[PDB]
């Protein structure tokens, strides 16, 4: 049944191969990256603040999933190691997906960057909330859904100079977005959201280089994005930079474990996957521009 | 639509009833191809009869194999338009292959453009007619409805 | 500088005027810049939704 998800897989030690897939085995891809509602229910009873409770499940979580088994393997046994998602301009877009790339001089801490993620997140909503004026957005307890690429040579970072994070939010109900351009818009405006958050700079504007965090090139026809849970493929040597979940708890949170076992779901990091609603949707606003080629007034004005 | 507008007319109103015609028949556009959108995959709806007085789209190689259905070609063809890549916007004649066909997205645009043209004609001319008016009426496609299809 | 410029020495019968330099460049210039900053603002200048119901 289509529409499908078209994957691109970068094969060892050269070449790329394709896979237009109508059904895949997802348990077993997020399997070595999951709580057990147990241990997720134990871990709220004794930590209740939610930063220290998402910091001691990413702990908890980083410290599982030791590798997905590296090797040789034709294209068929690699699209589980590695597969990046295309973007398809004939379908509309569910989800807000942020490829964000930081660049720094001294090595941050991993408690900085959960602060970081945390004042990220207020400032992302309340563009969200602008941007779609006919949706109940609520700032402390919308879910968004935060990835770090593992580190290669509280858990600690060892990371060398940048940060690979991805962010996904869905776009709220009932509005939808069409095109690659209304994308690139979203994207602006949600980095300069987040670019005048005073918290966020400050928490994390002594380390990082620039300020160009939201990478708004990776929506256009045919071009990929790597997906969460598959690592790089390093023709030097084997894979690298897993994309595992860091659990960053709404404040409003009220069901912290959907909150964490949504973070598995291949329906929140995907560009054009079916939209979660509860009953069926009276009506829906599609929203298919948002300006066009956007320059600048400060050029405008030197031209 | 014109029921509509000619109907309203009885009641009368100044140019006020001119723009509010202009609305109706905006409306009435926007209804038209919304609901043009539920047989955005039937290509027997969309087909257009061509004479052979007429330019149309070179015959597919591939339509030559259809043995006995070219047997019952002989005034009219009918041509529907599909869009297969990009911006090429082939056509295919519909009644040279057998059934079911397995075709890509049909070209909607370009047919909703068409009749739009013809639909525009008449709206301008009751305007025109109507209530003295020189601006033409000019439907917004391109702006407000053509991502459906694209 | 033709604001500055005086044709009479006398300090009480002088020829000056206010110079319209600040004023000018705050109103055409320096005043978007700031209202730039408020997201918001920012929102409201630099984009234009377009959507179907
Ligand atoms: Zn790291």
């Amino acid at each position: 049944q289509t529409p499908l998800p078209v994957y691109r897989i970068s094969m060892v030690p050269t070449g790329q191969a394709f896979a237009a897939l109508a059904w895949d085995d997802w348990a077993r891809i997020t399997r070595d990256a999951r709580l057990a509602e147990a241990v997720v229910s134990a871990e709220a009873a004794a930590h209740p603040d939610h930063g220290a409770l998402g910091r001691r499940l990413t702990d908890r979580i980083r410290a599982q999933g030791p590798v997905m088994p590296p090797g040789g393997l034709d294209a068929g046994g690699q699209m589980y190691v590695n597969r990046n998602e295309i973007f398809n301009g004939a379908l509309a877009i569910t989800n807000i997906i942020l490829d964000l790339d930081i660049a720094l001089k001294e090595p941050v801490p991993f408690r900085r960057l959960h602060e970081a993620l945390g004042h990220f997140r207020r400032g992302a909503l309340a563009a969200v909330q602008l941007l779609f004026p006919a949706a109940r957005v609520d700032p402390d307890a919308y879910p968004c859904y935060f990835f770090k690429s593992a580190c290669r040579p509280s858990p600690v970072c060892s990371c060398t100079d940048k940060i690979g994070l991805r962010v996904c939010m869905p776009v709220p109900a009932p509005y939808v977005v069409h095109g690659s351009l209304t994308m690139r818009g979203v994207a602006r405006v949600i980095q300069q959201a987040v670019l005048l958050d005073r918290d966020f700079v400050e928490a994390i504007g002594s380390y990082v280089k620039n300020f160009l965090l939201i990478d708004t090139g990776v929506y256009a026809h045919g071009h990929s994005l790597r997906l969460p849970y598959f690592a790089k493929i390093a023709p030097d040597g084997p894979a690298c930079g897993r994309l595992l979940p860091v659990f960053v708890i709404p404040p409003a949170c009220k069901d912290v474990p959907a909150f964490v076992a949504a973070h598995a779901d291949p329906r929140r990091f995907h560009f054009h996957a079916p939209p979660t609603y509860l009953a069926s949707p009276r009506e829906i606003r599609v929203l298919h521009s948002l300006g066009g080629d956007y320059v600048s007034f400060f050029e405008r004005k030197a031209s | 639509t014109l029921r509509r507008v000619l109907g309203l007319t009885t009641a009368c109103v100044p140019e006020e009833d001119a723009l509010t015609a202009r609305g109706l028949m905006e409306d009435a556009c926007d209804r038209l191809i919304l609901d043009a959108f539920n047989k955005r995959l039937d290509a027997e709806y969309w087909s257009v009869r061509v004479s052979p007085f007429e330019a149309s789209d070179p015959l597919p190689p591939t339509a030559f194999r259809g043995g006995a259905l070219l047997d019952a070609e002989h005034y009219w063809r009918r041509v529907v338009r599909v869009c297969p890549g990009g911006g090429e916007s082939v056509g295919v004649p519909v009644d040279l292959y057998p059934r079911p066909l397995v075709l890509p997205p049909v070209d909607c645009a370009h047919h909703l453009r068409e009749i739009l043209r013809e639909i525009e004609l008449v709206f301008t001319g009751v305007l025109a007619g109507v209530w003295g008016e020189g601006g033409k009426f000019v439907y917004p496609f391109d702006d407000k409805m053509s991502f459906l299809f694209a | 500088l033709r604001a500055v410029t005086t044709h009479d020495p006398n300090p009480a019968a002088s020829t000056e005027q206010p110079s319209p330099l600040g004023r000018e460049a705050v109103e055409q210039f320096f005043c978007h810049v700031r209202a730039q900053l408020n997201i918001g603002e920012y929102v409201k200048h630099n984009v234009t939704p377009r959507e179907t119901v």
